[PDB]
């Protein structure tokens, strides 16, 4: 029947698609590590032979009735096939949504702000970047902040508007109520009987989780709060919000930079072996022939030999320009590579063990088809990769590898100079997240009308992160468009599954290499037990529903914020104590 | 009966995947003669000892050897799993066998070199379900032989007959050539002796 039809419309599908994307995916390894013009233009030619044998299998294949199809596997694939897109759109309306992209990533990418006292321009890479990471002056700071908004997102209020509309036309194309829908269709389930999810599942279970994120953060924002007092007096209110300028960054994604301001003990120094792998003479090669004997400890399979004398380890000397991003690559056919201009310090340690874990990753799944060669959802690949990292920093690890003494101690107060410095990073990204991705949904939605974009913006600022505005922005500003995921039109949701994530996976591990003690000493090297379980959800890529890849690696369905508590418990018992004569929570009314 | 080892000496050492293979019944084996043609770099026996094996008699005597980069020896290991041991060669251990990773000196010109090493990544039957891995049998050949017969001229590149599909690797061959050596003993059962 249609069946048989669509069995053979897909076999010759996976046959005719393995070169064409290998030829595409080699071009592009070229170019990003030997930037030349001809070669830009073999990876244009390459690219543009993918897209054309793509939309027409995509034509082809929407011929075919998911309705009549039995077979998952088969209906995934369709599934995935049929997807139009902005193909949905006429000629005229997809041309000016291309045209209005390529006008905000420009406007983003080009933007610069006149610093008046010396005339000299600024743009947010690297000149506005080094104020908001590195500057104590509360002028300059308000000075960088407020000029970046002023002077790049009123540029971008019309064009994000025209956009938003367009956007939704394309998503009602596709049988969807809106774009916020068609991205949360990443995470719907849907003919699995006990594993079915909704697309409205999804924000309920945000809902659900942040709400118990909440205390946590609560006690980590008095404690910067308090601490923050001491570098800027009257400035600061004992009881309020924190000015949006003074976070680390441009616009309070990440709290890292505050860490000089906020350590609990200064006078212990954190854990360091960049000057112990300079006095043994380390290399790249020999960070990642230890990397790979961390991954076949626990029974992972070896890299292959491509790997070795195909990859860019180091950063070239013979002429060569590069991009120094790290990156895994998987070039299909049995090729994986790994791009990364690797120094001999403990962060290019860890990253090599991250980037490793992602290749990991793509080659378990490598006999799936090439349509179900991804992680279970968008959260699962990057999850790995923080797992390994984790595993990879603890001192039981480094004392194994001689990169300290036998004979250290770990006392408490370095344990919890550990714990902080990871909260500021892990902890105050999530709300952060939740609340730009809420607004985002509303905004598409129509439960926000444009006449008070900025005013539900800072009303939720205040409410959701305790994070106030210095100057009050009306609606000629578009301050979620000054952020570069927002311009160039990426979700922003994985970034918080991937956390919940990540501490659900190491959790589970830990419990099967049998750890104990508390759960941030876990170290799963030499566990066999606990690779054949990753590997176990690894294998199965995108052919089954994300829900039973994680009951397969964790034991339920669901997603569980108690291991992330259970991360941070010793740190949040600190914390409570600390904060034991200072106010917790703030008010939504005061104002810098 | 003098045993010949003669052809092993001569010609073009084949790639792994293809590689060649001699039986010798009724002989008497000049094993230290053989050995001593090349600088051996490593000799690693399962079920006997290097000095066992150039000792007592077998029934028969079997070596397979081919052209392998001494730096690819960790693939090549019992145990060991990948790219090598999947779709080019497994070591069959239901006998005792040795295994000898050897470099040819430039004394030797009836050895000639060839321009490049290589091996097979994969070898499947392809599918609307995904890939069908065609794995080799201990001591046996790729069902993907006849593909990979065609040659390659490039990394990672593909030949198909429509229901088989096999991918290649090469890379050039620098300095003296290097060979592997796999020598198997089963055991009237005085037919090959020392
Ligand atoms: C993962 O495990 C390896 C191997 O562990 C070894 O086998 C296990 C089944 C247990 O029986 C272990 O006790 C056993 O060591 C660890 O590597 C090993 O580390 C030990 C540290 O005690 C090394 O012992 C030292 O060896 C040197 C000689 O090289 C002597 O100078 C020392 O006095 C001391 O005995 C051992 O050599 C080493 N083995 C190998 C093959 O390297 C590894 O540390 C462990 N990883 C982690 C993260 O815990
Ligand atoms: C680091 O750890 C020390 C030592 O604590 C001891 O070791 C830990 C690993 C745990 O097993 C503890 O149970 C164990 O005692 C901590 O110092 C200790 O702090 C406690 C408070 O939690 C102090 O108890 C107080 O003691 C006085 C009497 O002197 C009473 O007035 C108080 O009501 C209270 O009971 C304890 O005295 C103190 N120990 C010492 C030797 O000073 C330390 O707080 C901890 N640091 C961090 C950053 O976690
Ligand atoms: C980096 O790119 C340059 C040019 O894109 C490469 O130079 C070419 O090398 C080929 C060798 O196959 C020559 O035939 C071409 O004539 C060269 N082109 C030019 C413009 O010089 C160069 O080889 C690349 N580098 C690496 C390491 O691959
Ligand atoms: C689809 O077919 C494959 C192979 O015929 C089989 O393994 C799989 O279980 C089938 N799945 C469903 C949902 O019918
Ligand atoms: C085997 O060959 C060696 C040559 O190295 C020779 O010395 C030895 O006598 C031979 N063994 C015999 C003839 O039994
Ligand atoms: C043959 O190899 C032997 C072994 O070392 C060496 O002595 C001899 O010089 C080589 N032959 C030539 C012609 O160099
Ligand atoms: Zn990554």
């Amino acid at each position: 029947t249609t069946e048989e039809q669509a069995k053979t419309f897909l076999e010759k599908f996976n046959h005719e698609a393995e070169d064409l994307s290998y030829q595409s995916s080699l071009a592009s390894w070229n170019y990003n590590t030997n930037i030349t013009d001809e070669n830009v233009q073999k990876m244009n030619e390459a690219r543009a032979k993918w897209s054309a044998f793509y939309e027409e299998q995509s034509r082809m294949a929407k011929t075919y009735s998911l309705e009549e199809i039995q077979n998952l596997t088969l209906k995934r694939q369709l599934k995935a096939l049929q997807h139009s897109g902005t193909s949905a759109l006429s000629a005229e309306k997809s041309k000016r949504l291309n045209t209005i992209l390529n006008k905000m990533s420009t406007i983003y990418s080009t933007g610069k702000v006149l610093d008046p006292n010396t005339q000299e321009c600024l743009a947010l890479e690297p000149g506005l970047d080094d104020i908001m990471e590195n500057s104590r002056d509360y002028n300059r700071r308000l000075w960088a902040w407020e000029g970046w908004r002023a002077e790049v997102g009123k540029q971008l209020r019309p064009l994000y508007e025209e956009y938003v509309v367009l956007e939704n036309e394309m998503a009602r194309a596709n049988n969807y109520e809106d774009y916020g829908d068609y991205w949360r269709g990443d995470y719907e389930v849907t003919g699995a009987g006990d594993y079915d999810y909704s697309r409205d599942q999804l924000m309920k279970d945000v809902e659900r989780t942040f709400a118990e994120i909440k205390p946590l953060y609560e006690q980590l924002h008095a404690y910067v709060r308090a601490k923050l007092m001491h570098t800027y007096p009257s400035y600061i209110s004992p009881t309020g919000c924190l000015p949006a300028h003074l976070l680390g960054d441009m616009w309070g994604r990440f709290w890292t930079n505050l860490y000089s301001l906020t350590v609990p003990f200064e006078h212990k120094p954190s854990i360091d072996v960049t000057e112990k792998m300079e006095n043994q003479s380390w290399d790249a090669e020999r960070i990642f022939k230890e990397a790979e004997k961390f991954f076949v400890s626990i029974s992972l399979p070896y890299m292959t030999q491509g790997f070795w004398d195909n990859s860019m380890l180091t950063e070239p000397g013979d002429g060569r320009k590069v991009v120094c991003h790290p990156t895994a690559w998987d070039l299909g056919k049995g090729d994986f590579r790994i791009k990364m201009c690797t120094k001999v310090t403990m962060d290019d340690f860890l990253t090599a063990h991250h980037e490793m874990g992602h290749i990991q990753y793509d080659m378990a799944y490598a006999a799936q088809p090439y349509l179900l060669r991804n992680g279970a959802n968008e959260g699962f690949h990057e999850a790995v990769g923080e797992i390994m990292s984790l595993s990879a920093a603890t001192p039981h690890y480094l004392k194994a590898l001689g990169l300290l003494a036998p004979d250290f101690h770990e006392d408490n107060e370095t344990e919890i100079n550990f714990l902080l410095k990871q909260a500021l990073t892990i902890v105050g990204t999530l709300p952060f997240t939740y609340m730009l991705e809420k607004w985002r949904w509303m905004v598409f939605k129509g439960e926000i009308p444009k006449q008070q974009w900025m005013e539900k913006w800072w009303e939720m600022k205040r409410e959701i992160v305790g994070v106030v505005e210095p100057l009050p922005h009306d609606e000629t500003y578009c301050d979620p468009a000054c952020l570069f995921h927002v311009a160039e039109d990426y979700s922003f949701i994985r970034y918080y599954t991937r956390t919940i994530y990540q501490f659900q996976f190491h959790e589970a591990l830990c419990k099967t290499a049998k750890h104990e003690g508390a759960l941030f000493k876990c170290d799963i090297s030499n566990s066999t037990e606990a690779g054949q379980r990753l590997l176990q959800m690894l294998r199965l890529g995108k052919s089954e529903p994300w829900t039973l890849a994680l009951e397969n690696i964790v034991g339920i369905k669901t997603m569980d914020v108690k291991p992330l508590l259970n991360y941070f418990e010793p740190l949040f018992t600190w914390l409570k104590e600390q904060n034991r004569n200072s106010f917790v929570g703030w008010s939504t009314e005061w104002t810098p | 009966q003098e045993c010949d080892f003669t052809p092993m000496l001569t010609g073009t050492p084949p790639p792994i995947y293809n590689f060649k293979r001699l039986v010798f019944t009724n002989c008497n084996y000049n094993l230290t003669k053989l050995l001593s043609l090349f600088q051996v770099s490593e000799f690693s026996c399962h079920q006997v000892s290097p000095s066992s094996l150039a000792t007592g008699c077998y029934s028969s005597l079997t070596v397979d050897y081919f052209a392998y980069s001494t730096d690819m020896s960790s693939y090549l290991q019992p145990g060991s799993a990948g790219e090598i041991v999947q779709f080019n060669y497994k070591q069959d251990f239901s006998n005792p066998t040795c295994r000898v990773l050897a470099t040819v000196p430039q004394n030797l010109t009836t050895i000639t070199k060839p321009s490049n090493y290589a091996y097979l990544t994969e070898c499947y039957k392809t599918s609307a379900y995904g890939k069908n891995y065609l794995y080799n049998a201990p001591g046996g050949y790729t069902p993907c032989l006849s593909l990979a017969s065609r040659g390659f001229s490039t990394k990672y590149q593909s030949h198909s007959d429509g229901e088989l599909t096999t991918t290649g690797y090469i890379y050039p061959v620098t300095g003296n050539l290097q060979m592997a050596f796999i020598i198997s003993v089963q055991y009237d059962t005085n037919s090959v002796c020392p």
